[PDB]
């Protein structure tokens, strides 16, 4: 039942199939406590965000 | 590096919203009006009792990812009935992937937050974050 002709309905912008794909291919760690301060000090502007 | 991206993403996502908090703007504007109501005094007193001993730096991050990924607006009451507790939906969302700090929200979060007041809990958490990182330093 592989190649059945089928049009697709749902528009895959739920961001969650994307997330489950990143946990599948790579071993995603968390952020360091100093890199939080680094990326939050340098992004005080709203346009840069 | 690329093993941080999603967490990096959600951090910056929450960061954008908290910038919306400090410039005094209407900060969601697209989600449904049913969730955008005020807490009563008892719920926000129990919330403050939670937040006095709380890992805010992960709490408001996970809450903001869940709201802007799940509470999208039209057809969002499918699995997210606005009369449940936040503790049950957060632990049910968070046994799939995450291995974080779970006993604090198991033994300390209030049992009767009444879901329809969802984002005002986030507003109180982020303004407590801002009072800590601005009034102190």
């Amino acid at each position: 039942l592989k190649g059945i002709p089928t049009l697709v309905y749902r528009r895959d912008w739920n961001y969650e199939h994307l997330f489950m794909d990143i946990k599948n291919k790579m071993a995603q760690s968390s952020l360091p406590n100093l890199a939080i301060s680094t990326i939050s000090g340098q992004l005080q502007s709203y346009s840069d965000a | 590096q690329l093993r941080h991206i999603i967490a990096l993403w959600q951090f910056l996502s929450a960061h954008k919203s908290e910038q919306r908090l400090r410039l005094n703007k209407e900060l969601f504007r697209e989600i449904d009006v049913q969730y955008k109501e005020e807490l009563s005094t008892q719920h926000q007193r129990l919330l403050g009792t939670f937040l006095n001993e709380a890992g805010l730096d992960a709490f408001l991050l996970e809450l903001h990812e869940m709201i802007v990924l799940k509470l999208k607006g039209p057809r969002a009451a499918n699995s997210f009935n606005p009369n449940w507790s936040l503790k049950d939906t957060l632990v049910s969302y968070m046994e799939t992937k995450d291995s974080d700090i779970l006993s604090e929200v198991e033994s300390q979060f209030p049992e009767e937050i009444l879901m329809s007041s969802c984002i005002s809990v986030w507003k109180i958490a982020a303004t407590r974050k801002w009072d800590r990182q601005s009034r102190g330093g």
